[PDB]
């Protein structure tokens, strides 16, 4: 009876986690924040409309220059987008159309796409001819690619619908560690301010954190009720954003190793397609199925505002890094940026 | 049959190394959130909109 | 005006782009794009054989229509998160082995079609149904009983009957029989006329979405 | 125009 | 990458000719493609552009009416119908490779030139012609121009170009401070809208040259009168 | 001795069918257009002929102010020409709109594999633009000849044909009689001919290829090619009986009756254009609201 009793001081070992996380739970956010005052109607307009694609955009990454974006339609396309001016500098084809996933590197030389033929594909976006060539496609994931983020030019987390996130090296196209322990399809990956540790979320309702260098799961972070969508991190790195089909975000902490504030409302029944924090972090953005993006005060989980006038499912969405725009790519065929 | 209580003795080492961390108070975790959204609350040109004249979007 | 000269290059770049994309886009909405479905240990591959790790697509061309077939295949993961990316395909072509009644096989595509027909991503997609391995479902039917498969089967342990209690038996897992059709065929190992019916099928499926999309409804 | 309709109406001819 | 120019020679005055530029290594038709004359022993001065898909045409005033340049993509292969060939097209024609997008580096690849032998323009001014310098030290070539090449969007249109004594152009830095790939960060650029400095940190002897200043602000594109770097 | 009268009813009911069709095209058309705006191919062709149709029908209570006093125009020159233009404009150019509907249902339904870049290359907005074109040039004589002048006969101004700027009063009949066959040939023979053949073809392949075996392809075959037969029908018993008694009127010249059928002629005449006038109420509930998602458009985006 090995299997048994290993199951049994495997259960143990939660209730301990479960009895020293309560036991940390000193006082809710809410029981905290709450003299802190509402941020206050938080009104957006569209500044821009990116048209373009011709189909469903499932990915968007915004260029760490805050004015360059990579979006995936399925029409098999990637387009490299300025987005002061609404230009599309590139215009990527795809062999395989079908990308659910797109990374912008952080030097912006080089962008990732792949989905369900299961490949990440790095694309050269600054080569000596002009065009944009294909410079890898990591082939390894049995699944799906769910989502991709570059660490550096050689250096790329994926992550997989076969329940694994990887760690590749570019330059010989060889998973340099992979990160299992994920019990479903795992959908989103986040990484931290300092790409030393990041974040995947599952169709396994749990969200765990991950270190690169280590290649071990340090923490499981549970609490949502069906698959987490979406993850983001907090931007000093010690919280999370978690979306999933149940319509709730939830916050969690990498330190107090618990969730720490819901955003859930009655009048909202759709998954959560796409999360994303503002530049200091009060701000939640959550993209939904109900083709609206909806604004959190992420101190007091008050809605502060709506993003609507997508006409279809908000699938990606993004905040560049000095916090200027928001960007909502939709199954409409359109991004909108707004201010 | 004994891949299964492979699995099992793997995820017991995987959850005693869980177990076995360093957990700071809620209360201080939410002074830490608020803390960082007070020090970086006019840096953000989404809650605190910014004039039309540096707005790039505008 | 008061753009620079770079900048009307750079929107020189952009509207090239904006053709090639209006180019590729009008190419792609006349290629006709299947679904193909069905159980393990079917005569999907056989059917692909005919035609011409993830997804596979194969490319064919039939009397001035391109096809592409997407076959998934190899992708053992949860179907709820990428079958909406099939959304908007021209068909959904099923596979189901006729020799798997007795071997439950047949229980398992009947409900593998029930899922995929009154799924919420294919209201108004239609199904064309190939039932592959009929010849062997008649050397088999001789001695083993349909009814292994269909307790209330009542009827002739003949093909013509038994077949044709297989297909009313699939059809009416269809709970949007106002929306879509299912177009049923019977393959086998060396039918040729498979592509036709496809054919002939995707052009029936195209007529009555061009029906729905002039506003006849 | 020598006939009587038109005028008394629109619908006029070409 | 290469650009290959055929169809210079000796012209009669008043004659007609075409250069041809047989294009190779890179994406042809993704490029705007110029055409840059260079009289025997003087500065650098453009004659022509083509965008790429051959919807934009530009011509200087000098040869307005008598040049017609050309593209056969298909081909890669840009051309210049020269017409009514004065002696004052007795030059050495570079084609250049120019891309814009956002962040581009147009002007990046200068073509090796063929010789054609005939028997409210923004002036930029170099006022220095020659400078005697030495390996090791710092060198600041200045420029200036008639009008300000600081934009509205923030982009200051100079380019630095480099022309070793027997090789063509060579681009050293766009858009007054971004350094063009393959370029040592030696090269150094900076400037205030009217008033640039190309700045070389230390000097090796392959820094030997002359350095143009072109504007990209507007058209005519026009060129400094050119520094020399002498040892 | 056939000095041709009027019916007395006429007079008080001839404003009030205008003002009838003018509440009821005005405001189907309207809310077409809202939906079609404020909210697929064959789009464009909708919110085309919901214009046509609102612009023809929205000029008319002038002419009921015109006949409510007994054929007096006190609205100038200028409103004649315009309100005529407009109306004959209009004419044209929802035919013109049912017709090109016709032949985009034919390139998209009948042959849709083969006839898949030509519908791309001479449908949509080339199409309508072509006839919105082609309308404003065919009812440019309207523009240029209708005018107001008092004829002694009344002393008061009427809204009428000239024929004397292009054409002598020893030429004049030619002139109105090449303009109304014209006018009837390019807006109710070739376009209802397209019409006819279009829909017959349609009506070949919805026959072919829903069957009657099961019950719901029975519905949907009924249902399609009833409405097709309703487009035909409504089309040619809202504009035939106008063009009808227009020729007949025209050929009045040559085989002259006996002043009574004549009098018949001009007396119903008003209610022919009242009939087609109906048309433009009709289109609506014929060509955008029969789709049942545009109702429900509709119903949504006003409650």
């Amino acid at each position: 009876s090995e299997l048994d009793q290993l199951r049994q001081e495997a259960e143990q070992l939660k209730n301990q986690i479960r009895d020293a996380r309560k036991a940390c739970a000193d006082a809710t956010l809410s029981q905290i924040t709450n003299n802190i005052d509402p941020v206050g109607r938080i009104q957006m307009r569209t500044r821009r409309t990116l048209r373009g694609h011709l189909a469903k955009i499932y990915a968007m990454h915004w260029g760490t220059d805050s004015r360059l974006l990579v979006s995936a339609s399925q029409d098999g396309k990637l387009i490299i987008w300025d987005s002061y001016t609404t230009n599309k500098v590139h215009a990527i084809p795809l062999r395989s159309s079908w990308v659910m996933t797109c990374a912008y590197a952080p030097s912006g030389n080089y962008v990732a796409c792949g989905g369900l033929d299961n490949i990440c594909s790095i694309y050269n976006l600054k080569t000596r001819e002009g065009n944009v060539r294909v410079s890898r496609e990591l082939a390894g994931h049995t699944g799906y690619l769910s989502c991709c983020r570059f660490l550096d030019d050689n250096q790329i987390v994926t992550s997989s619908g076969d329940t694994t996130c990887a760690l590749w090296d570019i330059e010989t196209g060889q998973q340099t560690t992979t990160f299992t322990g994920h019990t479903g399809d795992v959908m989103s990956l986040s990484l931290a301010p300092d790409t030393r540790l990041f974040v995947s979320g599952a169709c396994d309702a749990s969200a765990k954190l991950w270190d690169v260098r280590e290649g071990m799961c340090r923490q499981t972070f549970t609490g949502h009720e069906s698959d987490i969508n979406a993850i983001c991190f907090f931007p000093n790195g010690n919280a999370f954003a978690t979306g999933s089909d149940d319509a709730t975000c939830r916050l969690f902490d990498l330190r107090a190793d618990q969730e720490l504030m819901t955003y859930s409302h009655d009048n909202i029944i759709c998954g959560i397609t796409s999360v994303s924090f503002s530049k200091s972090g009060r701000l939640l953005l959550a993209g939904y199925d109900d083709f609206n993006c909806n604004v959190w005060d992420a101190l007091k989980a008050d809605r502060a505002g709506v993003l609507a006038g997508h006409d279809n499912r908000v699938s990606c969405l993004g905040v560049t890094d000095d916090g200027m725009a928001v960007a909502t790519g939709s199954w409409d065929s359109f991004l909108k940026i707004w201010n | 049959n004994t891949a299964s209580i492979a699995q099992a003795r793997k995820l017991v080492e995987q959850l005693k190394m869980e177990a076995n961390i360093d957990r700071i108070k809620v209360s201080k975790a939410a002074a830490d959130l608020m803390a960082y959204c007070e020090a970086h609350a006019k840096e953000d040109p989404l809650l605190t909109p910014v004039p039309a004249s540096e707005n790039p979007f505008r | 005006c008061t753009l620079s000269a770079e900048d009307k290059a750079a929107v020189e770049r952009s509207k090239m782009i904006d053709r090639n994309l209006r180019e590729d886009g009008e190419k792609a909405a006349r290629e006709v794009k299947l679904l193909l479905l069905g159980a393990g240990e079917s005569g999907k591959n056989t059917i692909v054989k005919q035609m011409k790790t993830g997804i596979v697509e194969t490319h064919f061309t039939f009397k001035d229509l391109h096809f592409k077939m997407f076959d998934v295949g190899a992708q053992r993961s949860e179907r709820k998160k990428w079958i909406h990316c099939f959304e908007g395909v021209t068909a959904i072509i099923f596979c189901v082995a006729l020799s798997d009644y007795d071997l439950n096989r047949m229980h398992a595509s009947m409900k593998l079609f029930d899922s995929i027909c009154n799924n919420k991503w294919f209201t108004d997609t239609s199904i064309i149904l190939f039932l592959n391995k009929k010849d062997l479902f008649e050397e088999k039917i001789k001695k083993s009983p349909l009814t292994i498969c269909y307790p209330e089967y009542a009827g002739s342990n003949t093909y013509e009957e038994a077949a044709a209690y297989i297909q009313c038996q699939f059809e009416d897992l269809n709970k949007r029989k106002d929306t879509k059709e299912i177009y049923t065929h019977f393959t086998c190992s060396t039918d040729t006329k498979n592509v036709q019916f496809v054919f002939d099928a995707v052009t029936d499926v195209i007529i009555k979405n061009n029906l729905k999309d002039c506003g006849l409804f | 125009c020598r006939p009587r309709l038109c005028h008394k109406g629109p619908x006029g001819p070409f | 990458v290469q650009l290959v120019e055929s169809g210079g020679g000796l012209v009669q005055p008043g004659g007609s000719r075409k250069l041809s530029c047989s294009a190779s290594g890179f994406a042809f038709s993704s490029f705007g493609m110029h055409w840059v004359r260079q009289a025997p022993e003087k500065g650098l001065e453009w004659v022509a552009y083509i965008s790429s898909g051959s919807g934009t045409i530009y011509y200087a005033d000098t040869v307005k009416g008598r040049f017609t340049i050309s593209r056969d993509d298909p081909k890669n292969t840009l051309f210049l119908q020269m017409t009514s060939l004065r002696s004052e097209d007795t030059a050495m024609y570079y084609c250049v490779r120019s891309i814009y997008y956002y962040g581009s580096s147009p002007f990046d690849f200068w073509g090796q030139g063929t010789t054609l032998t005939v028997s409210s323009d923004i002036v930029m001014t170099q006022a220095t012609s020659s400078v005697p310098v030495t390996p090791g030290e710092s060198v600041s070539i200045s420029c200036r121009s008639s009008k300000s090449l600081l934009h509205s969007n923030g982009n200051t249109y100079l380019y630095w170009f480099l022309q070793r004594p027997g090789q063509s152009p060579q681009l050293l830095i766009y858009r007054m401070s971004n350094l063009a790939s393959g370029v040592p960060d030696r090269f150094s650029g900076s400037g205030s809208g009217t008033a640039f400095t190309l700045t070389i940190s230390r000097l090796e002897a392959e820094d030997v040259g002359v350095y143009y200043c072109m504007q990209h602000l507007e058209y005519p594109l026009t060129f400094g009168a050119g520094t020399k770097l002498e040892l | 001795e056939c000095e041709y009268t009027d019916w007395k009813s006429s007079g008080a009911l001839i404003p009030a069918i205008y003002m009838l069709v003018f509440l009821l095209g005005t405001t189907g058309n309207g809310l077409v257009l809202w939906t079609v705006f404020r909210s697929r191919s064959a789009d464009i062709f909708i919110a085309s002929l919901a214009v046509a149709d609102l612009t023809f029908v929205v000029t008319l209570p002038l002419w009921a102010t015109y006949t409510y006093r007994d054929y007096d125009w006190p609205f100038g020159t200028f409103f004649c020409k315009l309100s005529s233009y407009l109306i004959f404009v209009n004419m044209y150019a929802s035919v013109f709109c049912l017709t090109g509907l016709s032949f985009d249902r034919y390139l998209a339904i009948v042959r849709p594999v083969a006839n898949a870049r030509l519908r791309l290359r001479v449908s949509g907005a080339v199409a309508t633009a072509v006839l919105w074109v082609l309308a404003a040039l065919l009812a440019m004589p309207v523009m240029v000849l209708r005018t107001t002048g008092d004829l002694e006969n009344t002393t008061k101004v009427q809204c009428y044909m000239d024929y004397s700027m292009v054409a002598t009063v020893s030429s004049e009949w030619a002139w109105e009689v090449g303009l109304g066959v014209s006018s009837t040939t390019v807006g109710f023979v070739v376009p209802f001919t397209i019409m006819l053949t279009c829909y017959f073809f349609i009506a070949q392949t919805i026959a072919g290829h829903f069957r009657k075996e099961r019950i719901e392809g029975l519905r949907k075959r009924r249902r399609l090619l009833s409405i097709i037969v309703v487009l035909v029908v409504t089309f040619a018993l809202c504009w035939m009986p106008y063009h009808l008694v227009k020729t007949l009127y025209m050929l009045g010249s040559l085989l002259h009756w006996p002043c009574d059928f004549d009098l018949f002629l001009m007396n119903i005449f008003p209610y022919c254009t009242c009939i087609s006038y109906v048309n433009s109420c009709l289109n609506p509930f014929l060509y955008a609201f029969f789709d049942p998602r545009f109702r429900q458009a509709c119903t949504s985006m006003l409650c």
